[PDB]
Order: C-alpha cells, then sequence, then structure tokens
RNA sequence: GUAGGGGAGCGUUCAGUCCGCGGAGAAGCCAUACCGGAAGGAGUGGUGGAGCCGACUGAAGUGCGGAUGCCGGCAUGAGUAACGAUAAAAGAAGUGAGAAUCUUCUUCGCCGUAAGGACAAGGGUUCCUGGGGAAGGGUCGUCCGCCCAGGGAAAGUCGGGACCUAAGGUGAGGCCGAACGGCGCAGCCGAUGGACAGCAGGUCAAGAUUCCUGCACCGAUCAUGUGGAGUGAUGGAGGG
RNA sequence: CGAGCUGGAGAUACGCUUUGACUCGGGGAUGUCCGAAUGGGGAAACCCACCUCGUAAGAGGUAUCCGCAAGGAUGGGAACUCAGGGAACUGAAACAUCUCAGUACCUGAAGGAGAAGAAAGAGAAUUCGAUUCCGUUAGUAGCGGCGAGCGAACCCGGAUCAGCCCAAUCAAGCCGAAGUGGCUGGAAAGCUACACCUCAGAAGGUGAGAGUCCUGUAGGCGAACGAGAGGUCGUUGUUCGUGAAACGAUGACUGAAUCCGCGCGGACCACCGCGCAAGGCUAAAUACUCCCAGUGACCGAUAGCGCAUAGUACCGUGAGGGAAAGGUGAAAAGAACCCCGGGAGGGGAGUGAAAGAGAACCUGAAACCGUGGACUUACAAGCAGUCAUGGCACCUUAUGCG
C-alpha cells in the first residue's frame, strides 16, 4: 500500500530548507541549536 | 496454539538425538583398467571404462 | 586568466577519433560560460571557432577504505573549428 | 627570484610575467594529464614566482601611494 | 604520542658527526651519522645493520631478493665522541669567532 | 530461629608510612589431596612478560543469583521451518581450478491495453568497456543492479530561465499588537496553466529535434541597395 | 633556531635548503560562493541585472533605520546579568486560597561582567552615613485554609571603597653541574666495586628501575615587531495571603504646597526624631566558564565526555535521537625463498630474546563447540544430591584422613 514518505525535492526544501529555517526565530533557534551538537547536517539542503 | 519447547534440551540428550548421522562411506573398488577407483555400476571416473570405454579422457 | 580556464585535455578513444575530424575537447572551470570558453580557446591558440558545445559532469562518488567522498564536477567542452584548422600540442597526440 | 627581481620591473612587465607564467602552467597541466610530467616541482614552482608576482605590484602599488 | 615530544624535537647531534653507540647489542661502535630525524628521533649509523625482504615485486626483478642495510635507531644511544678521550662524552656549548656556537667537552671540542 | 537490635571480624580499590619482592620474571590467568571458627589464606607447579605482596592507618563508586533488571558473548529449539506466486523446462557446445545456475546454438514454455514501448516524480553512475569474487545474491556462481579502474551525457529551435500571470506566498508606505510578532494596496515571487523559431536521416561499445549530413526557421546587431517622413509608451482600445 | 625539510599519510616520483630552508614568534597581501547578506530574485551556497572607471581583462558601487555630515546600528556568543511574559506536575497524604515558584520555558537588551549606587534611607543611640558580596543575627521577629509550610531586617564582624555634574611585567628562545669498570640479561638504568655535581634528587624518553646518557629542572640571559507628589477604585512588592495595612509601585479618574515649606517614621492625632522626591553617569569587591595552565586518597576502554574522538554510522518527513570502537615488537628487522591450494589458510626456513609476539598480532577467565584417554552405562522410575560399602584406576600440598 501507499507508504507515508513520498519524496519530493521541492517539498523538502521548501519545507525543512535553510530559507524556511532562517524565514522563523523558531527555526533560526534550530539553526543555531544544531551548529552547536556539531551536526554534519545542519539542514536538509546540506544533503 | 503456536507450541514451543518447554525447556532447553540438555547438551547429553541432544547429542543421544544425533546417534544417527553417521554418514555411510562409500564402497569403492578400483578400475580393472586405469586404477583409481569407482562406484560398483558406474563408470570408473579415471579412465572413462566400463568394461571397453565410454565416457571421454 | 585565459589559460586559467583550460584545466586539460579529454583523454579517450572518443576525443582522439574527434580531432581526427577536426574536433577538440577540453575540461573546463564548471563555471565558464560558452563565450568566455570560445574566446578562451581562440586566444590560446589563435583559432576561430565556429561551433561549440558544453555540458556540466557530476563527479564519480568514489570510496577509500570506510571514507565515502565526491570528486570535483567538471565540465566539458567540445569545439569545431573553420578552414581545417588544426591545433598542434594536441594533434599529434 | 622573490625580493631583488621583481620590485626592479614596472607594474606593466609584471602583467606579461604574470601571463607567460599562467601559461606555463596550462602547457604542464595539459602534459602532466597526458603523461608523464616528468618535472612535477616546476608546477608549484612556476606557483610560487605567481604568487611572489602578485604581491610585489600589489606591495609596491601601495608603497609608491605611501 | 610521538617521540619527538619527550626531546623537545631537538637533536643532541647534527648530521655527519660521529657517533658512538651507548646502549643495547651495537655497544661502543662507531659511525658517520648518514640520516638523523629529529621528530623521530632516530638515528643512522653504518655499524647497526640488518638483513631486509624485497619480496614479490617485479621491480625491482621478478624474484624477490634479499638486501642488506642499516637500520636507524633512537636518539638516546648516540653520543658525539671526543678526539682525545675517544669515548661517550658529553657537550658544553662555547663561542668562536665571528658568531659561531660550539661544542666542547671537559676539553674542547667536535 | 523470620522481621529487628546488638557484637567480633573476612575481602576489594585508592591513600599515607613502614617492610620488601621482581627479567634467574611482577600483577592477572590455570591445577591442586595443605591452613584457619567462617568470610577466607598460603605451599608447589603451568601460564604470562612489567610491575607488585605483607603490616599499621585513612577515605570509598567496596562484595550479587535473582529485579519479565542493563551491555555482551554463546547455547536450545535443529541440521528442524523455510529458500518469496505452479509461466517449465531439455540437449548440445563453450569456458573455467571448480558449472543444474555464466556464454553460444537449437528447441520448448509464459506475457502480449502487457509481463511490450515512451515520458514525469523519484533515485544517483546503478549506463558502456575491461577486469574482480571476500562479503551482498535466500543454492551455486567463472555471473550480477556487487567490488576496482577508465570511458560515456554535447541544443539559438525540445523542458526550465534571461517573458507572463492563478491559488498561495510576499510586501516600502500603511493598519493593529506585553515582547518574538499578526495583517496588509500597489509592486514582487509563484506552474500544475498563457507565450514561443527544426524537420528528415545517419551513427560511439555507451549521447542524439543536442553530434554529423541534407535542406528550413527566429530574434538581435551592421553593411549595400529599395528609403524618402515618420517613429509610436510606464497611459487608451481591440485581442489573448 | 641552525640542519634538515617536502601536513595527519606511514606511499612512489619531483625536488627545496647554510645567500639560512622547515618549525616557532610578529605584523601585513591575497582571501572564490553562501550565511546579518546588503543590487534584484531565490528552494542557503544559485539565477538575472543597472551604474562609474577600464583598452578589454578587470575593479568598485547599487539594503534598511538614526543623523546635515562624519559615523553608528542589524548578526553571532555555553554559562553568568538585567528586563517584558510566565507554567504544571508536586506538597498540602483528597482540593480551590496556599505550595511548588517568580523556578522551567519563551522573548528582549548588553557586557566582559552585569546589576546597583551618592539617602524625601535605615533606624531609636537625638546612633549610622552610596551600592553589591561573604559571615552573623536566625529558623529569631513576623507570614499562614495560623494547616502544609514560608521566612526577614537592624546591630556586630569582614571583602572593596568614590563619589561628580545639571534645570531658574608577560608573548618566541638561548645558557645551563656531575661516572666509569666488572657481573646477570636479548637488552642496563638493575647488581657490584670505588667515583663525582647539587641554588639542579620535579618530570618524561632511553631494549628492566638512570641525580651525573638525552630532554630538562635550580639559576641566569632574552628581542626589532607584540602585549599590559497626594488621593480614590483595581492590584502588587518585601516576613506582607485585607489583616487595624502603613510604605513603595502603576492602569483608570483626579490633581497641592516651594523654606514659618515639603516627604517619612506600620491605621489615625499631637509631640519628639530622620530626611531635601519628581534630573543623569560612575571604577572597585560579586557571577559565570566556551577557551588556557596547574593540580587530584577522580576514571583507565560496559569506566571516564555521547566519542581514546563522531554528533559520524545509523534511526526519523522533521523537531530530534544516536552507537561500538584501544594494545605486534625495544626496534619493521612486517617473514626473501621452498612445500599443498585458484585463492583463503597453513607447514617450513629466515629475522627476533620470545613468532609459547606474524599483522583476525598483550594477557586471554566463563558460558558455549570439539579431539583423545581413564573408569563407566543397553531390566530402567530420577530435585540428580548425600551417606555407607565394594570394584577399577592413579600417586608432585600423594601410600591415606587418600
Ligand atoms: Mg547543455
Ligand atoms: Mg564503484
Ligand atoms: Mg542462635
Ligand atoms: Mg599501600
Ligand atoms: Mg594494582
Ligand atoms: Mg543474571
Ligand atoms: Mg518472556
Ligand atoms: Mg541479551
Ligand atoms: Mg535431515
Ligand atoms: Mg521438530
Ligand atoms: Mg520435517
Ligand atoms: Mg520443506
Ligand atoms: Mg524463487
Ligand atoms: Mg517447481
Ligand atoms: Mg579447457
Ligand atoms: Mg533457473
Ligand atoms: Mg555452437
Ligand atoms: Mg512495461
Ligand atoms: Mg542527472
Ligand atoms: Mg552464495
Ligand atoms: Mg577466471
Ligand atoms: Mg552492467
Ligand atoms: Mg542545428
Ligand atoms: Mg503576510
Ligand atoms: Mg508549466
Ligand atoms: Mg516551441
Ligand atoms: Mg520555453
Ligand atoms: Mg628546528
Ligand atoms: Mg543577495
Ligand atoms: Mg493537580
Ligand atoms: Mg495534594
Ligand atoms: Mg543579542
Ligand atoms: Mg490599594
Ligand atoms: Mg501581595
Ligand atoms: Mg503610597
Ligand atoms: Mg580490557
Ligand atoms: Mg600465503
Ligand atoms: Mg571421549
Ligand atoms: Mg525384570
Ligand atoms: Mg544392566
Amino acid at each position: 500500500m501507499k507508504r507515508t514518505y513520498q519524496p519530493n525535492n521541492r517539498k523538502r526544501a521548501k519545507t525543512h530548507g535553510f530559507r524556511a529555517r532562517m524565514k522563523t526565530k523558531s527555526g533560526r533557534n534550530i539553526l543555531a541549536r544544531r551548529r552547536a551538537k556539531g551536526r554534519h547536517q545542519l539542514t536538509v539542503s546540506d544533503e | 496454539k503456536h507450541p514451543v519447547p518447554k525447556k532447553k534440551t540438555s547438551k547429553s540428550k541432544r547429542d543421544m538425538r544425533r546417534s544417527h548421522h553417521a554418514l555411510t562411506a562409500p564402497n569403492l573398488t578400483e578400475c580393472p583398467q586405469c586404477h583409481g577407483k569407482k562406484l560398483s555400476h558406474h563408470i570408473c571416473p579415471n579412465c572413462g571404462y566400463y568394461d571397453g570405454r565410454q565416457v571421454l579422457a | 586568466s585565459h589559460y586559467d580556464i583550460l584545466q586539460a585535455p579529454v583523454i579517450s578513444e572518443k576525443a582522439y577519433s574527434a580531432m581526427e575530424r577536426g574536433v577538440y575537447s577540453f575540461w573546463v572551470s564548471p563555471k565558464a560560460t560558452k563565450t568566455e570558453i570560445k574566446d578562451a580557446i581562440q586566444q590560446a591558440f589563435g583559432v576561430r571557432v565556429i561551433g561549440i558545445s558544453t555540458m556540466n559532469v557530476p563527479g564519480k562518488r568514489k570510496r577509500v577504505g570506510r571514507f565515502i567522498g565526491q570528486r570535483n564536477d567538471r565540465k566539458k567542452a567540445i569545439v569545431r573549428l573553420a578552414e581545417g584548422q588544426s591545433i598542434e600540442a594536441l594533434a599529434g597526440q | 627570484m622573490k625580493p631583488s627581481e621583481m620590485r626592479n620591473l614596472q607594474a606593466t612587465d609584471f602583467a606579461k610575467e604574470i601571463d607567460a607564467r599562467k601559461k606555463e602552467l596550462m602547457e604542464l597541466r595539459f602534459q602532466a594529464a597526458a603523461g608523464q610530467l616528468a618535472q612535477p616541482h616546476r608546477v608549484r614552482q612556476l606557483r610560487r614566482e605567481v604568487a611572489q608576482l602578485n604581491t610585489v605590484k600589489a606591495e609596491l602599488a601601495r608603497k609608491g601611494e605611501q | 604520542p610521538s617521540a619527538g615530544s619527550h626531546h623537545n624535537d631537538k637533536l643532541h647531534f647534527k648530521k655527519g658527526d660521529t657517533v658512538i653507540v651507548l646502549s643495547g647489542k651495537h655497544k661502543g661502535q662507531t659511525g658517520k651519522v648518514l640520516l638523523a630525524l629529529p621528530r623521530d628521533q632516530k638515528v643512522v649509523v653504518e655499524g647497526v645493520n640488518v638483513i631486509t625482504k624485497n619480496v614479490k615485486p617485479s621491480m625491482t626483478n621478478p624474484q624477490g631478493g634479499q638486501e642488506q642495510r642499516e637500520l636507524a635507531l633512537h636518539a638516546s644511544k648516540v653520543a658525539l665522541v671526543d678526539p682525545e678521550t675517544g669515548k661517550a662524552t658529553r657537550v658544553r656549548k662555547q663561542i668562536v669567532d665571528g658568531k659561531k656556537v660550539r661544542v666542547a667537552v671537559a676539553s674542547g671540542k667536535t
């Protein structure tokens, strides 16, 4: 049957993207929080 | 439903069970010609002899 | 400058056969405009070009031990000149 | 050479020395990519020279406007 | 945790100096410094000497082939010698010229 | 003698001090019929290859069989179930260290509005060539969508952009709100739509309305001629 | 500094360096694209422009807010600071005031600190004199469904001291004492015989444990650059829960005196005392610890950070979650060459002190899987032990208590 994850480049970028995350204080707060954890993958646009 | 064993089977048991897995070694005969060995009523796999000479080399 | 733009020549059965019909093939800087490439080849070889085509080429992703990585993305440029003009340093080849 | 040889000449001579160095580096890239490139070192050496040139003409152009 | 760390990456002798082997199997044998590596604290002296094996590689030559070459040693089994004493000797830094630093013993100098 | 109270001790790390061992071999590990009232403790021998015992004193992350406890390794079930559509296989030949499984030939069988062909989304080198065979393949593999190397993708005309607007998202000014912020006209972003110039063939081992051949087309800039007075926007109308 | 160097990387080749390399210290030049991003757009790291110079190559500029200008701002920063907003579980052995708690969290602004500060004060001696912080007062005085529970301040002793103006030496580095012989051992530091320096016996490295072998320590030297008002309603703050409720604090309404005047002293009045609101800045003691150095009756591979490094692999659309990982040898001398095998693996040889260290390399317990040997078992009812005896076997705490 049709499963949850149904890949869509533009979806992913527009939703979990760097521009997206920067558009809001809470997403900015993710960015900083992640940087802090030392993630290789700051954000989806890093893939 | 769904049977399952009640108790681990001892190493002793398990091995008593296995008292019958002895392979049976071939009864082996020596070819009357080229001389290695063969199975009764089969072609001698060294030369190819079964009285004259059937399989190839 | 000019010379910076032309990274290397393309070496492969294909490319040789191409130059044998007077058509040459260069590994270029990924950002290069086709006009930039055209001009660059002209200056570097004093050759008039009548036709170019290019192509960005994703670098092969390979692995060394546990380390997975990508090679540099490149760009291939194919040029064809007029007058059966040839380029010596790469014609004998 | 790094110090002497550079400063003594004109900023219009630099452009030329640069250009020629660029060109040799490219020749060495074609060679290397085709093989063998008997003398690798020369590459790096030429690189250095380029640097020197651009450093000098920078330095000088700002020391003549001191 | 490199070998030079303990000895401040510093060699207590130069390349080309003669050296007496203080410690080990080659006690006292003597030789010219053919190679000295500061950071690793390893030094070559025409006396240690081993038999190494070149295994498969068809260069040099298809077959194997064995070889006699010296194997470097740890700085701390090396010393400058003193032409008089002829033996294992410490070093003092004194002066000459004309801005040259030099090396003496209890009776300069090498 | 259970909960519980009391008493004397055993062993463990670390710490101070004393004694003192140790390459003619420490700790740890292994065997053992000896010792002590018990925790426990020595003797000898085997292992090991660089640290450590005894005594007194001090401080604890200090003693395990349980907690459907936690991490880890290995057993049982057991050579058991299963090997993933009942569309189906046979021989020859080749290769190879090894073949029911790979390659070729001849047939056989199964799909045929599909189980054939072409796009999109997605994937990302999986394509082609040459090699490889540990693991991945539910067997086997000499094979592969696996592993290694090198090649391969070409656009004025196809799709997107340098044009357009829809929902929607934005949005100087402007309207509200403890803060971060919520709205918001024009403008702007936004294809799933409007607009818009190239067809027929050929061929790499791997590209093709891109490359090559054959003949068209489009805008733009300039030159020569036809010029011989109009050009027509950021607003109007038609139209789309 | 003075001989090596060519990064972890250990690998071949090219080569650089006493005309001073490499490394260390100190300044500059260059510094693509994204990110406050800031020319415009954008699904970050990509697409599209305009202007001035320029021969082109190229260079520079093109955001918003304060300002005339100059110049300033935007963003980031683990904790620490202040401010706007502000939980519940829970405790009250139920719960609603209360408590958790002005804690968590959210937002803001800022610094290396910050806050606070120069008495319309605390207070009761007609005493003290800016603030913060520590001790103490003190679980006192008080608060409280007067239940649970909450909880000051003054004094005294310390840390650090400060009050002014306006409106009519450390950061590279260099110098730096003193031992040899024999013995064990593969190897000397250990043993042994005599010997020396110590302002230096802190420490690490050297084939095992080295004051006197190397690096160092005590001590000395050391740079061009480098661094030092009142009121009423509604509420609330401190011990302050409407209590007799003073005082500050504002949201609403309202609104006086200026020196014989004004504000306080816990309703309220007189008296007696302390005080000059409505105007601003202020270092020092204090907090924290991303980073750096020293130390440890802290840990040494399930411990210690999640990591002997990784926020990786891996899981998740995302927010987010998140591992295991260590050890040849003193030194690679990393096993030429021979044997079986396609290989894998192994047996030799050779190296090594040891391959009883061979790269699935320190020790290598237990579970668990096997080979071999002793005594044993195919008429047997069993928590598998325990006692007694007989048989066989064996003799290193062992010919007996076995
Ligand atoms: Mg293209
Ligand atoms: Mg691959
Ligand atoms: Mg009793
Ligand atoms: Mg002790
Ligand atoms: Mg211990
Ligand atoms: Mg257990
Ligand atoms: Mg269960
Ligand atoms: Mg388990
Ligand atoms: Mg069976
Ligand atoms: Mg069964
Ligand atoms: Mg069955
Ligand atoms: Mg079956
Ligand atoms: Mg199947
Ligand atoms: Mg079947
Ligand atoms: Mg054959
Ligand atoms: Mg089949
Ligand atoms: Mg055939
Ligand atoms: Mg199909
Ligand atoms: Mg692609
Ligand atoms: Mg298989
Ligand atoms: Mg083959
Ligand atoms: Mg393929
Ligand atoms: Mg065409
Ligand atoms: Mg909006
Ligand atoms: Mg469309
Ligand atoms: Mg069209
Ligand atoms: Mg189009
Ligand atoms: Mg040096
Ligand atoms: Mg921008
Ligand atoms: Mg509740
Ligand atoms: Mg309760
Ligand atoms: Mg900030
Ligand atoms: Mg009130
Ligand atoms: Mg209150
Ligand atoms: Mg009041
Ligand atoms: Mg361990
Ligand atoms: Mg082998
Ligand atoms: Mg047996
Ligand atoms: Mg009977
Ligand atoms: Mg019987």
